[PDB]
């Protein structure tokens, strides 16, 4: 069964830039799709942006299209969210998710990282 | 945005009942090609990550027992539960997922009481 | 051939110098600092035919050297020092690279 | 302008008789990258040099290689004057500024194809091996005939697959009958190649041989299988010495640099130092001319008007140069085809009938040549008179 | 004993692997005393610098192979170059990983240059064998980077040579332009919709947006693009229903350097076993000579066959059967839609969605109904006739009650000196435009009847610059697209057999001499004329090629030259003046003439038994229904009821 492990918790000083880490495994990291979530405590989660391992095809939020970045790396199989100029709003919780795809149609995010909260 | 709308947003009930929360979205989610709905169900408990309950709006997951049912098309979808029982006591949230719709965007929520 | 320059300062500032002898499309300008005290140093060069600029090591990140070909004048820009301050240039023969033609001298203090 | 003359040679060329123009006058002898870098990014730092112009005894290609990519790391225009430098190379880069001397390879067959005009050799075939490029050159020959007033006599590509084993290679060299053979092949296949046909004894008099410039490799270096009589075309010049080379070079970057300085003055640039672009001459030098001769360049690099040689084996075994290049046409020093009976000292050829007739008005009609095609008639036949 | 080893790599876990892979090279090669030893350098941001530093160190160590494995390159060159150029000083073989530019496969440049993986070309390879499943034909390219573009256009050419096929249109520009609409409108027009895409991203996003705005995404367009064309924000601006292809584990640098690690010790123990085993000196000072091993080592490298998948290095060095995905874009997701094989396409289950309709596949090659017919001034069978009083012919009644059909025919009023440009709609009529009326009437299309710049029928002739023979008239027109069908007297030949196409001709005659009140060509008094007996025939005209090809006759091509006329009308004219005294020409022309003029006289041989037919395309639908429309009209009474129109009756 695949896994996904995201970077630990972090406390970044306001205007600051800090740039997470999510290693996927168990399943192909090419040819699938990971998404980043923003989801405040007590509050649903905010889609960010979503890559193509495959070919490195990015899109992102207009809330966070100047404000997330995001990269890959093939050897590794990890996830990066580079989130810069934080302000107190960005006080939540990021998630990565793998997208479930069946007979080449997308059916939801089907695995999920534990989760990590930046402060 | 497509605006999904869920009513109720939250219900109490006694083990054993049925009960019945609507999803409802501000464009028709269905795609006249493939007559297919990108509506999303979904299972969220406390200080877990979201469990993907219900896609297409009436397919249940393999770990999904029977007793839940998706139903609904077009704009308006409902998520029915024949048998409640205690362990579903979570907020469940419909997502769209059409890909030619983004971005996506989830409906305010139900609260499940017991 | 004649040189003209801005007058005297007193944070950040700029210098002017302007060419009235000549096609300054040609020749490239050469800033030198003489702070009182020793012989002399040197700065950059620019060549305002095509834009090319190289800066010294030791004053590279603190001074700026810009042209501008419609009004013949030349615009150096030290940010964030006292001395006096000339803009020359060569007679064009080339190889020798000596200083011929100077300026007036622009008095900055802090 | 700022313009390096760089030399590496053996043979003894001094250094003496070599509005702001300076000219750097060098003589070298090794030829390792590591020296060529180590020189250019010296030479870099020594008072804005622009100009670049190299020339080399040793016959290696890769010399030419790394000069043009240093050219284009650096973007400053090099020229190729002598030696493996000068080579004429497969296909250069716009981001490239290297330039040679010298012609490629579809003149060299157009001048070839000329050639074989001239003497009415309307019968041939057409022989290549494996070296790289064989295909262009059989595109550019077979768009040369079909549009010619000859009407060539073209028998079957002969193309050979690896070292010949003499299996199935002999199949496809026996079926060669013409009397005019064109081989496109290196040096070293070569011998191999020419002991062979002479095994199969393809090696006649009227069996003629014609390669380009390729195979024809050092002048003192002369394998014994060549017979006597071998048609090769290289562009090396004896009449005319480097001296006259690098200054047709200077001619032309100082003929380049002034037009290009009142379109706009600040063309001249080179690269700061190697640790650590607008107007150039890059599309400016296509049409120029100086002192008469057209020194013009093509869009691909390759010379307008360059000066190919015709070189034959004599009985000495040497490489006799005989038929020059004019602008466009062709000269011949020698008009009458010599025989070359004599290839090798184990031909005794002997057939032919030295025939004179009259002019009788029904069976000896003498007519002057069409002009039209500089060609007598087919149902004509050749002759001379000497008036 | 030892082997030394070069390696350039930044990842540490990376050059672990590398290590490890390289200890345990001596693991099944038994406990001979050869040893490997390796050794590594990092990136630096420059080109020069790396390339001197890694030059003179693995001089120094004195070892064997370089690799190159860096994909995130923030530097968009991707560059070897130097370590190929500098180890390719020494022939000392290079290996490359990553790069898969196609300028990399010659080896005129590169001496000693091998990589692991294929160009581009062989992408447009598994195109024509896509061609090879749906029976396609008609293709449109374009290529942006004239670096490659020349490679993949051959490599294109190559595979269509088996089935000797020609591309409908081909392109290259300069990458990073925009303005690229008009090559859009220009390709509109045609009839393939088989688009072929390779260029630079910024190229494919800026095309995909033009094309967008043209609005060509609709049903019927075949699309098909390369690795390169999705990547990015060329994604981004990507037309729903577009096919993509994939390079399986091509960025997985763990698996492909083990098995390069693998081959390398594999070939090195297998060259252990030949003699005359010699070192690269250190060649970084003094050491000119190169490796005298250096074409052996690499001829050794390139016999190198493996099974353990299967690498194997081609004649240009690179590795064969690759595994290619197929992808689609279904709503900007992509899927897995089909596989490559080695030299098969295995389709899967998911379906082949389309931007436009079914999922079948779209016949993109278009029809055509409004032809462009040219014409020319034929005596019996075109008429010139100027309009009444606007565009209008007046409706002409036959002695048979039978109405004169004409046509609205455009043309210049005279010859260039005499009439520069000045063409009016005027009135055609005859045999050729009844036998044009039947053809629309009796098929499904549409017409537009215009005529010939010039007079002449069309020869081959050099044009003065280039050197070059272009052909002018009625195939110079056709040939230029101009013209879609030449109806007329066309003369059948050998030389508009290879360039056009015909179909069974309409006509039966030979040639003959007009004369006015010899015996034929067996004249002696013609055999060498003089400045009395004037025979004259049609400048640029095919009687003058077909005198010209047999050479018998030079004396005549060399008297006919002189008196060379224009038109049928100037020759018949000054004949009947009596300026000239015979004249060359076809049979049932000369017999209408005389039985309009009754001292027009005819000669007695009749030879050279040809026929006029109707010119036209290349090979196309509008041929084997044509030749059985003009064979079904020549088996029933429709000729002899044209013959009694124009051709039978008498004057």
């Amino acid at each position: 069964q695949g896994q996904m492990q995201q970077s630990g918790a972090e406390l970044v000083k306001p205007g600051a830039s800090v740039k997470l880490s999510c290693k996927t495994s168990g399943f192909s990291f090419s040819t699938s799709y990971i998404n980043w979530l923003k989801q405040k405590p007590g509050q649903s989660l905010e889609w960010i942006a979503w890559i193509y391992a495959g070919t490195d095809g990015t899109s992102y939020n207009q809330k966070f299209t100047d404000k997330a970045q995001l990269t890959v790396d093939t050897s590794s199989s990890t996830a990066y969210m580079q989130f810069s100029s934080l302000t107190t709003d960005d006080s939540a919780i990021y998630y990565c998710a793998r997208e479930g795809i069946y007979y080449g149609n997308y059916a939801g995010f089907t695995y999920w990282g534990q989760g990590t909260l930046v402060t | 945005d497509i605006v999904m709308t869920q009513s109720p947003s939250s219900l109490a009930v006694t083990a054993g009942e049925k009960v019945t929360m609507r999803c409802k979205s501000s464009q028709s989610l269905l795609w006249s090609v493939n007559q297919n709905n990108y509506l999303s169900w979904y299972q969220q408990k406390q200080g877990q990550p979201p469990k993907l309950l219900i896609y297409g709006a009436s397919i249940r997951e393999s770990w999904v027992p029977d007793r839940f049912t998706g139903s609904g098309s077009g704009t308006d979808f409902t998520l029915t539960i024949s048998n409640v029982h205690a362990e579903d006591l979570a907020v469940y949230y419909c997502q769209h997922n059409h890909g030619s719709f983004l971005p996506y965007t989830f409906g305010g929520g139900t609260k499940l009481e017991i | 051939v004649q040189l003209q320059q801005s007058g005297a300062e007193l944070a950040s500032v700029k210098i002017s110098c302007k060419a009235t002898g000549y096609t300054f499309r040609s020749y490239w300008i050469e800033w030198l600092k003489q702070r009182p005290g020793h012989g002399l140093e040197w700065i950059g060069e620019i060549l305002p035919g095509s834009g090319r600029t190289n800066y010294n090591e030791k004053f590279k990140g603190k001074a700026t050297i810009t042209a501008d070909t419609s009004s013949n004048t030349a615009y150096m820009q030290l940010s964030s020092d006292s001395a006096v301050y000339y803009c020359t240039r060569s007679r064009g023969t080339m190889i020798t690279r000596e200083f011929t033609y100077w300026g007036q001298g622009a008095l900055v203090t802090v | 302008l700022n313009i390096a003359v760089l030399l590496g040679h053996s043979h003894d060329v001094t250094e003496r008789e070599l509005l702001d123009v300076n000219v750097v006058a060098l003589l070298m002898n090794r030829t390792d990258p590591k020296s060529l870098i180590t020189h250019v990014c010296d030479l870099m730092s020594g008072a804005r040099i622009h100009g670049l112009v190299f020339g080399d005894d040793t016959d290696q290609e890769a010399v030419a290689q790394m000069l043009d990519f240093i050219s284009s790391q650096t973007f400053i225009p090099i020229l190729g004057i002598h030696g493996g430098a000068s080579m004429i190379m497969a296909d250069k880069d716009p981001t490239s500024t290297f330039f040679q001397f010298g012609a490629s390879i579809q003149q060299q067959a157009t001048v070839m194809l000329k050639i074989m005009q001239d003497y009415d050799w309307h019968v041939f075939s057409l022989v290549t091996t494996i070296f790289p490029g064989y295909r262009d050159f059989i595109s550019f020959i077979k768009t040369t005939v079909d549009n010619s007033f000859v009407g060539w006599d073209m028998q079957n590509v002969i193309t050979l697959d690896t070292s010949f084993e003499d299996a199935k290679t002999q199949v496809q060299l026996k079926k060669i009958h013409s009397s005019v053979i064109l081989l496109y092949c290196s040096k070293d296949e070569a011998v191999l190649i020419l002991s062979e046909a002479r095994s199969l004894g393809l090696t006649g008099y009227d069996f003629f041989w014609i390669v380009p410039s390729l195979v024809s490799g050092n002048t003192e270096l002369i394998p014994k299988e060549f017979p006597s009589g071998l048609i090769s075309v290289s562009y090396d010049d004896w009449d005319y010495s480097l001296e006259a080379r690098v200054r047709d070079g200077l001619g032309i970057l100082t003929t380049a640099a002034s037009s290009m300085l009142e379109k706009f003055s600040y063309i001249p640039e080179a690269k700061a130092s190697c640790y650590g672009p607008l107007h150039t001459l890059h599309q400016f030098m296509v049409n120029v001319t100086w002192d008469g001769k057209d020194l013009s360049f093509t869009e691909e690099g390759y010379q307008v008007h360059p000066r190919l040689v015709v070189i034959v084996l004599n009985k000495d075994r040497e490489w006799e140069k005989v038929g020059k290049w004019e602008n466009q046409t062709l000269s011949l020093r020698h008009a009458v085809w010599p025989r070359y009976k004599s290839f090798s000292d184990c031909e005794p050829d002997d057939n032919h009938l030295s025939i004179v007739t009259l002019e009788e008005a029904p069976f000896v009609i003498v007519e002057d040549i069409d002009p039209l095609t500089e060609t007598c008639v087919r149902n004509t036949v050749p002759c001379r008179k000497f008036v | 004993k030892i082997v030394n080893i070069g390696a350039v790599l930044s990842t540490r876990k990376h050059e672990q692997m590398f290590r490890e892979a390289v200890n345990q090279a001596n693991k099944r090669h038994g406990s001979w005393k050869i040893q490997l030893n390796a050794t590594s350098v990092t990136h630096k941001p420059n080109a020069i610098q790396m390339a001197l530093s890694v030059c003179e160190d693995l001089i120094s160590s004195q070892v064997y192979a370089i690799l190159v494995s860096h994909p995130p390159t923030p530097n968009d060159h991707f560059t070897p170059t130097p370590v190929s150029y500098t180890a390719g000083f020494y022939r000392i073989p290079v290996l490359g990983l990553t790069t898969r530019m196609s300028i990399y496969s010659d080896k005129s440049i590169h001496l000693s240059f091998l990589r692991t993986v294929p160009p581009y070309s062989h992408q447009s390879s598994v195109w024509f064998e896509m061609m090879r499943v749906y029976n396609w034909n008609h293709i449109i390219l374009l290529v942006s980077d004239d670096h490659e573009g020349r490679a993949a256009q051959k490599r294109l050419e190559t595979l269509l040579e088996e089935r000797e096929s020609k591309a409908e249109k081909v392109l290259q520009f300069d990458p990073g332009t925009k303005n690229v609409t008009a090559l859009l409108m220009e390709a509109r027009d045609l009839e393939a919709r088989v688009i072929i895409l390779s260029a630079s991203e910024d190229d494919a996003a800026t095309v995909y947006r033009a094309a967008a705005m043209l609005n060509m995404t609709g049903s019927g367009y075949v699309w098909l693009v390369g690795e390169r064309e999705i990547s990015g924000n060329a994604l981004r601006y990507a037309p729903d229903g577009i096919i993509g292809l994939q390079l399986i584990n091509g960025k997985n640098e763990s698996a492909h350097i083990s098995d390069a690690v693998g081959v390398v010790a594999q070939a090195v123990h297998e060259l252990l076993e030949k003699e005359n085993i010699t070192d690269p000196p250190r060649g970084c000072v003094g050491n000119t000579n190169i490796w005298k091993t250096g074409p052996l080592f690499k001829r050794v490298l390139m016999s190198s066959k493996y099974a353990d998948g299967r690498v194997e290095f081609n004649e240009d060095g690179d590795r064969k059967f690759a595994n290619y995905s197929i992808m689609n874009l279904q709503n900007r997701k992509l899927v897995q839609v089909g596989i490559y094989n080695g030299t098969h396409v295995i389709p899967n289950d998911r379906k082949i969605i389309w931007p436009g309709g079914e999922t079948e596949k779209p016949r993109g090659y278009q029809m055509s109904t409004r032809l462009k017919i040219v014409t020319i001034h034929q005596e019996p069978f075109v008429y010139v006739k100027p309009t009444m009083s606007d565009g209008t012919c007046k409706e002409e009644f036959t002695v048979n009650g039978d109405p004169v059909k004409k046509v609205i025919c455009t043309g210049p009023n005279d010859t260039s000196p005499g009439s520069p440009r000045h063409t009016v709609p005027q009135c055609c009529y005859g045999f050729c435009v009844d036998l044009l009326i039947k053809l629309a009437r009796t098929m499904n299309f549409t017409y537009e009847v215009h005529l010939v710049a010039d007079g002449k029928f069309g020869t081959q002739e050099r044009v003065n610059n280039s050197n070059k023979k272009e052909w002018n008239g009625m195939m110079g027109e056709l040939l230029s697209g101009q013209a879609d069908m030449i109806v007329a007297p066309l003369t059948i030949n050998n030389e508009r057999a290879q360039y056009i196409e015909f179909s069974k001709p309409f006509k039966y005659q030979g040639l003959t001499i007009l004369v006015k009140k010899i015996t034929g060509i067996n004249d002696p008094r013609l055999r060498n004329p003089s400045d009395k007996f004037i025979y004259a025939t049609v400048k640029q005209s095919s009687v003058d090629i077909y005198f010209r090809r047999q050479v018998e006759l030079s004396t005549m091509y060399r008297h006919m030259e002189k008196h060379n006329y224009e038109s049928a009308a100037e020759a018949i004219q000054a004949v009947r003046d009596n300026k000239l005294h015979a004249f060359i020409w076809d049979s049932a022309v000369l017999e209408f003439e005389a039985s309009q003029k009754c001292d027009l006289v005819t000669t007695g041989e009749l030879f050279f038994r040809s026929g006029f037919g109707i010119g036209m395309r290349k090979d196309s639908p509008w041929k084997q229904n044509v030749s059985l429309s003009i064979l079904k009209s020549h088996e029933n009474g429709f000729m002899e009821d044209l013959d009694k129109t124009w051709v039978r009756y008498q004057e």
